[PDB]
């Protein structure tokens, strides 16, 4: 909460209070060592808002994505059914195949589940698009057929999505890295602008 | 009963106040005085005159020019101590401990 | 009327408000354009002087510390922001009287040059052109 | 060791210091009750108030961010005001507090700029209303001072009056309101002192004989004016 | 939530209005033309309960199932029990108060006094005193 | 989008209001006694009024009259470049910075006497309770 | 003469705080004028 | 732990209720209030006299301290007031006899 | 007036203190007691003063304003206080 | 004068640029080296655009008081009539009296003047104007008598007079000195800080 | 309708943006007044902790 | 603001910043001939080359 305003004079002081005398060393001094604490106090409230409002917005954004039920490239949803979980672990770390035990039709299904799911996941602005359509377009065409006489067709495929997919992930770990990093060399550098301010207090002087 | 006091009447509200149970001496309101130019005034003219920031802190003192000090408290003296002495014994008058010297003290005052 | 329109008398409390954010914006964007430029030349140059001498790069007076408007100026005939003392009523003018078997103007009150009033009342005000002899239409 | 003993009579003798303290606290000492003053005249934001404004009722802008909600004077106040003091009377057209448009600048040039233009003051933004007593000894103070400056002088209690209202009326945080109230006064003081100034210097003028109908009526009397 | 002072705001307000209260005294009863009898001086050996119901609420909070508000309703007690032997020991021994305590007087003197003739304000000074002129 | 505006209100007279105009009214016409007077005035040698003279005595400061075309049209205009002064140091006063926040006399001043006598009285309060817990420190 | 940030009516216009303009109209004027019908357009 | 400082705020506390209780009509607050209002305190009550019989400059630094604290003249016939009135003005007098008081912004 | 310069105050005090005894250090350390205090309560003014005026403030608007309500007004006050004796006189 | 807006991709990069390596010790120097540098322009912006701003207003002001024709107790007016500034400087720094050589109706002039002279320069918020106005009150009274015999009597208000001036004129020096010295430790600030800027970025890294 | 209403569809550009701003500033508003308590709080203990 | 049934229709955009609130105007009654009808000379009649003037320097 705030304060209340401070007071004011009711009688209008104009310049009567102004010294009359000039100031010397040791005012000097303070007017100084003021000056570096109100930097140093901005510098903390400039790491203090910052920390502050993006922990409050990533807090809401992953508030917001549990509401709507996100996976992403770490599956850490609970909420998912076992089937939607295995075909989403296979777009993101297995490889996508259908089965020799399903009928030609529920292959077509199965297709067009990953399609869709993947098209969802991926907008045209994502790298991994084009490679992941193409791999499901010769699961499409390769459906009336085995896994191992389709492994050696969609294999050229499957190389290209793999290259992109291990590339969102090693970019997401180094994302993780650099910003935690970051935050710790920030928040070190707050503590230390902290306690010289602690010492240039203890050493103020004035009333 | 009370009616809304708009703001062009509040100047006259400020030096006529409406009756309370607690009123101030409407009659002294325009003597009531707190100045806060006394002691830079003070140093500026002594400054002026040729002292030190010591020597005007020596010779400052509290300005006389304040609010007048209530009469009561030097003639009705003896009785206000003795209730004072009263409440002081009796937690305050609860229960209506102090009403004699209370009592004698407005009538002395008030004189019907 | 002229002359009072150049200092803003006509114009309401959020014009000069706006006119004086336009001012301060304006002076604003072109101190920042010149910090930018003048660090851009100190940083090639490597010297402070620089610096100092983008200092004079742009002093008529100064802005305005107060302004006053007309619609700061109180009116009305109950407003007591006008009344300071009583005026006698031998000086106070009167309201105009007529009175007949076929019109009057006692059924109803126009109101002053400013603060003006519909005569008829509510009820009547759907029918206004009944009570008339001729009457003029708007244009829409 | 607790804290603050000896300094809470009002917790340990359940006295309220307003009905608010009364009602919350559930003391029930005040015989009347309690009339919430509600958050729009609590706090607020400074408005445009004339008709002739096509911003009527909508907050002032300023260079900085502010909070739009405005404070609402109270124009249906209901009959009974038990307490009619200033305390409880300039809550309904100020609030006590100030209002909630004051900036936090980031930069001490900000602060330059928008004093330099005229947009900022901490007189008018960082400040609270100022209580009956704090008005009235500001007034005795310049009574004195101008009394000091002359005595025979005829326009002294105008001056004193337009000081007073625009004290009253808070013309440090509503400098534009309280001169819409205290311009009367200032024009009352320059008639005064035009009057004062003929009458020092001998100043008349030949006067016309009296009309053939200076009175309307032979029968009305003819009061004579100086 | 106001308890309204005129239920019969319209009508009641007219013939009979509420005046401003009396809160001096009572003003209802008789007026007692006796002085309050002294009461026995106290001493330290009525601050048994005080002293021990402060020192059980002071443990319980320092553990921290008791509060605070507790503490200082026990503490308040026990000083005001301090209190009144320290201000029975003021009264008996500075001599200011001994006409204080043996005063009395009757609502007939009281209305007989004229001292009500000088209860007038003063007025403050000249603010050119401050100059010396 | 001002100028040339629609009708907005209507045009009407109420039954039997009066016009006090009669059917030659077109054919009236006005006439002031200004212009012959002032002829006569200047034929006859009467007592001219001081407008004619350019310069004013109504005043100690000198003025001089502007004529609008005409002698009975004019404007005292002031010569004097006033000088103005003013009994008030320079570099006195920073009204942008909040002063009741810094620490010194300024600050105090900014602020008020009640504030500082209330500081001080703080003050002695806290030092006499730091007085007794000195003593019962020192005094183990 | 007292509250000059507060008395707006009482302050100069405009353009006198710009320090730009036989005998020359007046460099300063008030905002009091307005309170005279004759202070501006003439007694004609 | 601290006394003087907690009755000052308490004093303060009670006296602003009183006035407001005066204001909304509240005698029953008002003289909780009064009864409230810390009559037991022996140092006061000593200092009590001895202010009533000051002069010079210890009387005016706390008359100044009291105008700075309460300027607003209570009615010369309200003895509630008055009373609360010299048991303020009391206890700064025992605050400055123990320590002065030291008002001007000027010091060092 | 500075917290360096008090707490050096308050060392003076102390070991003048024990030089002198518990007996007659009351009349031959008066002006070692004096200094000490007046540069805690410059310290004490400095660091709350902030509160001082909220409480002043508050008192004079009758304890009405939202930063008024509760009893954080004098809490913080005293909370400071007992804070800058804590951090001077041990 | 502005640069344009830098240039921005035609087609959308939206994390493809990403890094998938975590970040180097030098580049964690270099970043907070950066950091540093930003800090130090921001106090020099700060710096400059204050002194510029307080330049502009304070020159401006003044070009505002010559061209309304001002005097102050510094008398820097060339535009003064001689007798308005030996009044003035009789007000400023000398002693207000009326000489014998004159008739009693240009004693009573002569003090009109001084007090409208007096009374347009100090308003009611100044301290000096009450003993100003006194003294002239006091000159008012004492006309029809010689300067001998006026001295003794307005002398106790003269003093007060004497002093509310030199009171001014300290206050007046004093302001201008501390003014220079603030004025200057500023700028040697922001020089230091300008030096300290040059080094990092000679010591800065990357492109 | 009603419910379009709740999503401000019936609302223009201008009003949109009013409302965008309202939430800025509140929100600067509360931070601000936050940070000032904290620094306070953290000051008058001298801790870091009371900050974080 | 564009939209006729906008209030503040012909004003510029309000930002939390401080704006030069002088607004770009479209061309809306242009001369016959246009000789340049390249993308280059018609986008200046509904937008600025060089961007709008409401831009930010945050001071954080
Ligand atoms: C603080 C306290 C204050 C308190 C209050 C104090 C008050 C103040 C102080 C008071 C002090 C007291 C003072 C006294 C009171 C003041 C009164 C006053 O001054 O009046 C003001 C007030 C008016 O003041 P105002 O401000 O002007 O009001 C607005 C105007 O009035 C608006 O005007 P309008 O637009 O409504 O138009 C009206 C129109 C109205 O015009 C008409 O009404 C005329 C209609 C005629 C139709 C038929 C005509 C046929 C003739 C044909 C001729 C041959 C053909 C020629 C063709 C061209 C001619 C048609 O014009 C006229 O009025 C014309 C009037 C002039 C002609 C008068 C004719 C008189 C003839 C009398 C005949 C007598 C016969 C006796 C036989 C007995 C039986 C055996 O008085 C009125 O009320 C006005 C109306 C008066 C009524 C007149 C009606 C006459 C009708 C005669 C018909 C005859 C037919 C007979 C048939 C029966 C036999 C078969
Ligand atoms: C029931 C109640 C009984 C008890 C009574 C109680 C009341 C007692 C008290 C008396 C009433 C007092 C009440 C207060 C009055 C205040 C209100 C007021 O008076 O003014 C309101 C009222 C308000 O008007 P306003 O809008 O305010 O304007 C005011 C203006 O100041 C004036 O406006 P304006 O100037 O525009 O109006 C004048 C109008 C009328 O003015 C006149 O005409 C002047 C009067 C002359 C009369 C004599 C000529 C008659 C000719 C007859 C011959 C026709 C052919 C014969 C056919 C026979 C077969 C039918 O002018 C015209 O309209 C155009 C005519 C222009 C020509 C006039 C000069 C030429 C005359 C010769 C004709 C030549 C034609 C040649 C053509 C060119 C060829 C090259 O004033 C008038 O309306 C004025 C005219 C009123 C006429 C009423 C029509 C009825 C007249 C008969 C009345 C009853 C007769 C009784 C029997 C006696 C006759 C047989
Ligand atoms: C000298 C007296 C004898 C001669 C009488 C002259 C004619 C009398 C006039 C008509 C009387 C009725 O008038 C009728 O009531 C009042 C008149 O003010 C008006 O009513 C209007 O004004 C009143 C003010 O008092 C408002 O309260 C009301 O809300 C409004 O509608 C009506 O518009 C009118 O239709
Ligand atoms: C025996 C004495 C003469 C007896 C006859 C008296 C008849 C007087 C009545 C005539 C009408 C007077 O009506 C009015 O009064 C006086 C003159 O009297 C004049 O009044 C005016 O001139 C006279 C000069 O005598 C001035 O004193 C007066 O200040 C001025 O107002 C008016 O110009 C006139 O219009
Ligand atoms: C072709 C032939 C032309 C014939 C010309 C005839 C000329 C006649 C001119 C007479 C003019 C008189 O004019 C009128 O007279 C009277 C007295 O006499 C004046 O005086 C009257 O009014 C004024 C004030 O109103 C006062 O003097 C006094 O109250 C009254 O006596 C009038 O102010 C004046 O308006």
């Amino acid at each position: 909460t705030a304060l209340p305003p401070p007071p004011s004079a009711n009688v209008a002081v104009s310049f009567t209070a102004a010294p009359a005398e000039p100031l010397s060393r040791g005012e000097v001094k303070a007017a100084s060592l003021k000056l570096e604490l109100q930097n140093i106090e901005r510098e903390l409230k400039d790491w203090w808002m910052s920390r502050k409002i993006l922990r409050d917005r990533n807090i809401g954004l992953f508030n917001l994505l549990q509401h709507h039920n996100f996976a992403g490239l770490s599956v850490n949803n609970a909420k998912l059914s076992d089937s939607q979980r295995v075909m989403w672990t296979d777009l993101v770390q297995g490889k996508p195949d259908v089965e020799d035990k399903l009928s030609v039709d529920a292959r077509e299904m199965k297709v067009d589940m990953y399609e869709k799911l993947f098209k969802q996941a991926a907008d045209l602005e994502n790298p991994c698009r084009m490679p992941g359509v193409a791999y499901l377009r010769c699961l499409r065409d390769t459906l009336t057929e085995t896994q191992s006489a389709r492994r050696s067709s969609c294999l050229n495929a499957f190389s290209s999505f793999d290259a992109c997919r291990t590339g969102l992930l090693k970019q997401q770990s180094a994302a993780v890295e650099n910003s935690l990093v970051r935050q710790n060399m920030a928040d070190v550098r707050a503590k230390a602008l902290f306690e010289r301010r602690a010492v240039l207090l203890d050493l103020v002087e004035g009333k | 009963a009370a009616s809304t006091i708009p703001i062009s009447q509040w100047p006259s509200l400020l030096y006529a106040p409406p009756s309370s149970p607690a009123n101030p001496a409407v009659e002294a309101l325009p003597e009531m005085q707190f100045d806060d130019l006394h002691y830079p005034r003070q140093m500026l003219l002594c400054r002026g005159a040729g002292y030190s920031l010591e020597q005007c802190n020596r010779m400052a003192q509290p300005d006389a020019r304040v609010t007048p000090e209530n009469p009561a408290e030097k003639l009705l003296k003896e009785e206000a101590v003795a209730a004072i002495a009263c409440l002081s014994q009796r937690e305050g008058g609860k229960d209506e401990q102090c009403r004699y010297y209370i009592e004698r003290m407005y009538k002395l005052a008030n004189k019907e | 009327a002229q002359l009072h329109a150049s200092e803003g008398f006509w114009d309401s409390e959020s014009e000069q408000q706006e006119a004086r954010l336009q001012r301060h914006a304006e002076h604003r964007n072109d101190l920042e354009t010149t910090w930018e430029e003048a660090l851009r030349e100190a940083t090639l140059a490597r010297n402070f002087d620089v610096l100092v001498s983008y200092l004079n790069h742009g002093q008529n007076g100064i802005p305005p510390s107060v302004t006053w408007n007309f619609n700061a100026m109180p009116y009305g005939k109950e407003n007591p922001d006008t009344k300071t003392f009583p005026i006698p009523d031998h000086e106070q003018p009167y309201r105009a009287f007529s009175l007949g078997f076929t019109a009057n103007n006692l059924s109803g009150n126009w109101g002053d040059y400013i603060d003006r009033q519909d005569n008829k009342n509510a009820l009547m005000r759907p029918a206004r052109m009944m009570f008339t002899d001729v009457f003029i239409p708007t244009t829409k | 060791s607790i804290l603050g003993a000896e300094a809470f009579p009002e917790l340990l003798s359940k006295v309220p210091l307003n009905p608010q303290m009364d009602e919350d606290k559930h003391f029930n000492k005040y015989k009347w009750g309690n009339e919430p003053i509600p958050v729009n005249r609590r706090t607020g934001s400074r408005m445009n108030s004339s008709i002739y404004d096509n911003r009527n009722h909508e907050a002032v802008r300023h260079p900085w961010s502010t909070d739009a909600r405005t404070f609402h004077p109270n124009d249906n106040p209901e009959a009974d005001r038990i307490n009619t003091q200033y305390s409880n009377m300039v809550s309904d057209s100020f609030p006590e507090g100030g209002f909630s448009d004051a900036p936090r600048f980031s930069s001490n040039w900000e602060r330059l700029l928008a004093y330099h233009h005229g947009l900022y003051s901490p007189e008018k933004f960082n400040s609270t209303t100022k209580t009956a007593d704090e008005i009235r000894l500001a007034v005795n103070d310049f009574a004195a001072k101008v009394h000091a400056d002359d005595p025979k002088n005829a326009c002294k209690y105008l001056m004193i009056e337009e000081f007073k209202c625009l004290q009253s009326a808070q013309a440090r945080i509503d400098p534009q309101g309280a001169a819409t109230k205290c311009v009367k006064w200032f024009n009352e003081w320059r008639q005064c002192a035009w009057d004062q100034e003929k009458m020092v210097k001998g100043y008349n003028y030949i006067e016309d004989r009296r009309a053939r109908k200076h009175k309307p009526y032979i029968g009305a009397p003819d009061l004579q004016y100086s | 939530v106001r308890n309204q002072r005129y239920p019969a705001s319209p009508v009641q307000e007219i013939f009979l209005p509420e005046p401003v209260p009396f809160v001096q005294f009572d003003q209802t009863a008789p007026s007692p033309n006796s002085p309050p009898a002294p009461l026995p001086s106290p001493s330290l050996s009525q601050c048994e309960e005080q002293k021990d119901r402060y020192r059980d609420i002071s443990s319980m909070f320092h553990r921290g199932v008791a509060g605070a508000e507790q503490v200082r309703e026990a503490y308040n007690s026990m000083a005001k029990c301090f209190r009144r032997v320290s201000v029975a020991e003021v009264l008996e021994s500075d001599p200011a108060f001994r006409q204080a305590r043996n005063f009395t007087m009757d609502l007939k003197q009281a209305e007989d006094d004229q001292r009500y003739k000088q209860l007038q304000y003063g007025r403050v000074p000249s603010i050119l005193t401050k100059y010396h002129l | 989008s001002m100028d040339h505006g629609m009708q907005y209100s209507s045009i009407y007279w109420e039954t039997s209001h009066r016009t006090y105009l009669p059917f030659w009214a077109s054919l009236t016409q006005k006439f002031s006694w200004k212009i012959m007077d002032d002829q006569i005035r200047s034929f006859l040698r009467l007592p001219k009024p001081v407008t004619t003279e350019p310069f004013v005595f109504s005043s100690g400061s000198p003025y001089i009259r502007r004529y609008f075309g005409d002698a009975d049209i004019s404007v005292p205009v002031p010569l004097h470049a006033p000088a103005h002064f003013a009994f008030v140091p320079t570099g006195t006063v920073s009204p942008w910075e909040e002063t009741g926040m810094e620490t010194g006399p300024q600050g105090a001043a900014a602020r008020g006497a009640a504030a500082t006598a209330f500081r001080a009285v703080l003050e002695s309060a806290w030092k006499c309770d730091i007085d007794e817990q000195i003593k019962e420190k020192l005094h183990s | 003469p007292f509250m000059w940030r507060q008395r707006a009516y009482c302050a100069p216009v405009p353009s006198a705080f710009a320090s730009q303009q036989g005998v020359r109209k007046p460099l300063l004027r008030s905002n009091s004028e307005s309170l005279s019908v004759f202070s501006q357009i003439p007694d004609g | 732990s601290s006394p003087h400082m907690d009755r000052l705020l308490g004093d303060l506390k009670l006296l602003a209720a009183y006035d407001s209780a005066a204001g909304w009509q509240e005698p029953k607050a008002m003289e909780s209030a009064f009864q409230s209002l810390s009559w037991d305190d022996a140092d006061v009550l000593k200092a009590l006299p001895q202010y009533l019989n000051c002069r010079g400059e210890q009387k005016r630094r706390v008359d100044f301290a009291y105008a700075a604290l309460c300027p607003r003249p209570v009615d010369e016939k309200d003895p509630k007031q008055t009373l609360m009135s010299l048991w303020m003005k009391a206890r700064l007098f025992s605050y400055d006899q123990k320590h002065p008081f030291v008002l001007s912004p000027f010091a060092a | 007036m500075s917290v360096f310069e008090a707490r050096s105050s308050f060392l003076d005090l102390e070991q003048c203190a024990r030089a002198a005894g518990p007996q007659r250090w009351e009349a031959e350390c008066q002006g070692v007691r004096q200094r000490a205090l007046q540069a805690a309560a410059d310290v004490m003014s400095r660091e709350c003063g902030a509160y001082g005026d909220s409480f002043f403030q508050c008192y004079r608007h009758g304890f009405r304003l939202e930063a008024c309500q509760g009893e954080k007004a004098t809490m913080q006050l005293l909370r400071c206080q007992r804070m800058v004796a804590d951090r001077l006189v041990p």
